[PDB]
């Protein structure tokens, strides 16, 4: 099949430049128009420009021209989008995509290079148990929690009992705040089980090589 | 000969002069209160519209007076000193109403060559009115009430010395043609011939190119061979190389369009029809972005031209009839025309051809003010 | 023989 | 630039119902309009091209319509899979322009939230910090408002919250809310309250604790 592989998430700091990649495989590279998009988690896309590799000839959207180039390597069969003077406003996803065509069955997207801008450097999390303040005698359900705080960059995966806790679990997404991510997770369990059955939130932040557990103990 | 111009035929003209009066009035009272209420301030183009719309409103002032003369089968009611006045005063405004159109059209031409305060309006505005009088003294002099030979009626007529009536009544009729039509139109028409000349230079005719682009795409879109696809594109390239020659960035739109045809030519020299096809599928979005630009600019060049035309039509449509019959009336006075089927109809027509000259007074307000608001 | 009859 | 105005933004379908999605145009775009689907922020799937032209792979139940200035995407029977974003794109003239998009989400009888509250851990307290968490779990519709209180008084600053996107299993929403205070101020004030505004109760849903 035709495929577009984009270089995976860069860690970037305000004002610095970037060079997001787009390996093109399946089709002969020098023959097809290649676009570049932008997207913000909750919004619709925004077109940046096209380039034709067989020439190198380009055009861009006005908004992006000031702060976005495009460049092509023939031999390697890879496309680049060089951005600069980056700030919180370029905190978005980016796709190289062969556009829709009448005479072809399909259009062909990348898979999205996630770009975050923030001054902070690699920073281990700080896991904190969340046991019910007051141990009320709930008839059927008791909810415990875990709180992974003040870390950078993404991702971090939180489990319960090293995987065996998919029943009643809600991991809430990461949230940037003064250049650090916070994250949480619930878990409802029968009053019969806990605390007799030990329950542990298993955090892991691979950028800091970090792995942590907290058994969620009462008060 | 000397005809009985009175018939059942001129029964119309009393009431039209009223329509022209009341319609020509409201319309021209508006034009005055626009400039009268807020003024230019110091606006040269709007100062000429005034003196015109004023002169127009003085022409149109007297029409219920002349509505009698045609109602009473050429029996003038107002006695021989009143006949001299309104006769001269009519010719005065006519000649002024026309000579301000002369100015307006020369102003509008300069408005187009040098698009950028009133000063010379001090000469041009008086100088017109002044000559409109100096041109109207011959009329004041010879105008008079005479019991007319045939009708048995006391008529308001250009009474020259009987001895050479033919001579005077002709040369006078020629001086209308020259001073009221032949010269004013040299000024008015060659102005149109300046806008046409400077909205062809200040521009390019790229539709000769645009058709090629639009033609050779529908070829590519339903092509069978690589031959045709290479053909279409080699024409679409030359189209864009000229179009390129022709602030605005419009020139980059043709940098992009070359650099989309060259790439698709490159595909078509390989023998890739579907690739070349989909390559010109993108062209269309370049062309569509830039065809659309071209049409908004050419509609601004369009409304300019259509109004510079409507000015010279309104003129010719109202003041050619009167000035032809005057040239025949005049040729007959010299003795070049004899047949009295003609002279019957010249003096049965001039009534209407005249009323038209006054319709122009009713019309200039629509041409010169009402357009734009 | 005639005259100029019309308003102009 | 050619603005592309999608309407509406939200729309509560039921697996079985046909649905129409309005995508109007500030100027003429001809038939050069394309629809899209996107679920988890990932590369979007081309559903329909040139307004009504069918795509190989896409199921029949998707059909496009309109032309020039006003286009619509008639899904002839929505199923569970069909939820997510839908984006319309003009291919007419640079710059290419997208709709702000129409989010499709499942309909269901309403659900008042399950409100848990948590204090700071002993772990976080020696750290030199103190974060009060409160979970609003398994509610519908999406509409919910959160308000923290410290001894009756309201508290806005040092608060940042996260929302789940509609669940797959029950199709409920869930919300979390972290009140992050300096430990200094935390163990000056005694009471801590989590006030929640949902379309079930007229007067809100609340949890509290007192060290």
């Amino acid at each position: 099949q035709i495929q577009l592989q984009q270089s995976g998430p860069e860690l970037v700091k305000p004002g610095a430049s970037v060079k997001i990649s787009c390996k093109a495989s399946g089709y002969t590279f020098t023959d097809f128009y290649i676009n570049w998009m932008k997207q913000r988690p909750g919004q619709g896309l925004e077109w940046i420009g096209w380039i034709f590799p067989g020439s190198g000839n380009t055009h861009y959207n006005e908004k992006f021209k000031g702060k976005a180039t495009l460049i092509v390597d023939t031999s390697s069969s890879t496309a680049f989008m060089q951005l600069n003077s980056l700030t919180s406003e370029d905190s978005a996803v980016y796709f190289c995509t062969r556009p829709v065509s009448y005479y072809y069955d399909f259009d062909y997207w990348g898979q999205g290079t996630t770009l975050t801008v923030s001054s902070a450097k690699t920073t281990a999390p700080s896991v904190y148990p969340l046991a019910p303040v007051c141990g009320d005698t709930s008839g059927s359900s008791v909810t415990l929690g875990c709180l992974v705080k003040g870390y950078f960059p993404e991702p971090v995966t939180l489990t319960w009992n090293s995987g065996s806790l998919s029943s009643g679990v809600h991991t809430f997404p990461a949230v940037l705040q003064s250049d650090l991510y916070t994250l949480s997770s619930s878990v409802t369990v029968t009053s019969s089980t806990w605390p007799s059955q030990s329950i542990t939130c298993n955090v892991a932040h691979p950028a800091s090589s970090t792995k942590v557990d907290k058994k969620i103990e009462p008060r | 000969c000397s005809q009985k111009p009175s018939d059942k035929h001129l029964d119309a003209i009393p009431i039209l002069y009223y329509i022209i009066f009341v319609i020509g009035f409201l319309v021209n009272i508006v034009v005055v209160t626009l400039f009268c209420c807020q003024k230019g301030p110091k606006k040269v183009s709007s100062i000429y519209i005034f003196n015109l719309a004023v002169a127009d409103l003085l022409v149109l002032a007297t029409l219920p007076l002349w509505a009698t003369y045609y109602s009473y089968r050429y029996d003038w009611l107002f006695g021989p000193v009143m006949c001299k006045v309104f006769g001269s005063f009519l010719t005065l405004n006519m000649f002024a109403s026309i000579w301000f159109i002369t100015c307006m059209s020369v102003d509008r031409y300069q408005s187009v060559i040098y698009p950028f305060n009133p000063w010379q309006a001090s000469y041009i505005v008086p100088l017109v009115w002044c000559m409109a009088c100096l041109s109207s003294l011959p009329t004041f002099y010879f105008r008079d009430v005479r019991t007319i030979e045939y009708l048995g009626v006391n008529a308001c007529i250009m009474a020259f010395p009987p001895e050479k009536y033919a001579q005077w009544s002709a040369g006078i009729a020629l001086m209308k043609n020259i001073l009221g039509f032949i010269i004013p139109l040299i000024f008015i028409a060659t102005c149109y011939f300046g806008i046409r000349k400077h909205l062809l230079k200040t521009n390019a005719d790229l539709e000769d190119n645009w058709e090629t682009l639009n033609d050779n795409l529908k070829v590519i879109e339903k092509a069978d061979n690589a031959a045709q696809v290479k053909d279409a594109l080699t024409k679409m390239r030359a189209a864009a190389l000229d179009a390129q020659k022709a602030m605005k960035d419009f020139r980059h739109g043709f940098d992009i369009l070359v650099g989309q045809i060259d790439d698709a030519l490159k595909l078509a020299n390989e023998g890739k029809v579907k690739e070349a096809q989909a390559a010109a599928e993108q062209l269309k979005t370049t062309r569509n972005a830039y065809i659309q630009k071209y049409l908004k600019n050419r509609i601004t060049r369009d409304q300019v031209l259509k109004m510079a035309a409507a000015v010279v039509l309104a003129f010719i449509i109202c003041w050619l009839p009167f000035h032809v019959l005057t040239f025949l009336d005049a040729l007959a006075w010299m003795g070049v025309i004899n047949s009295c089927e003609v002279i019957a109809v010249i003096d049965l027509a001039l009534p209407f051809a005249i009323l038209l000259g006054f319709t122009n007074s009713c019309v200039n307000p629509f041409l010169y003010c009402f357009v734009g608001n | 023989g005639r005259v100029y009859i019309h308003p102009i | 630039d050619i603005v592309l105005t999608q309407s509406p933004a939200t729309l509560s379908v039921t697996p079985g119902d046909r649905v129409s999605l309005s995508c109007r145009a500030s100027q003429s775009v001809s038939n050069y309009l394309h629809w899209y689907q996107q679920k988890s922020h990932e590369s979007p799937r081309l559903l329909i091209k040139y307004a009504s032209q069918s795509i190989s792979g896409i199921p029949s139940r998707f059909s496009g319509s309109g032309s020039g200035t006003d286009f619509t995407l008639s899904i002839n029977s929505v199923e569970t899979e069909d939820f997510g974003m839908y984006f319309c794109q003009q291919s007419n003239s640079w710059p290419l322009t997208f709709g702000a998009g129409t989010k499709l989400e499942l309909r269901r009888a309403d659900a008042a939230p399950t409100v848990s509250i948590f204090p700071p851990s002993s772990e976080q307290l020696t750290s030199g910090g103190a974060s009060v968490v409160c979970f609003l779990n398994n509610f519908y519709p999406k509409d919910i408002n959160v308000k923290w209180k410290i001894d009756g008084s309201e508290r806005q600053n040092g608060v940042l919250n996260s929302w789940t996107d509609q669940d797959s299993k029950d199709s409920t929403y869930s919300m979390s809310s972290t009140l992050t205070l300096t430990k200094d101020e935390y163990e000056r004030h005694n009471s801590y309250t989590c006030e929640a505004t949902h379309k079930t109760s007229t007067s809100p849903i609340v949890k509290s604790f007192n060290r």
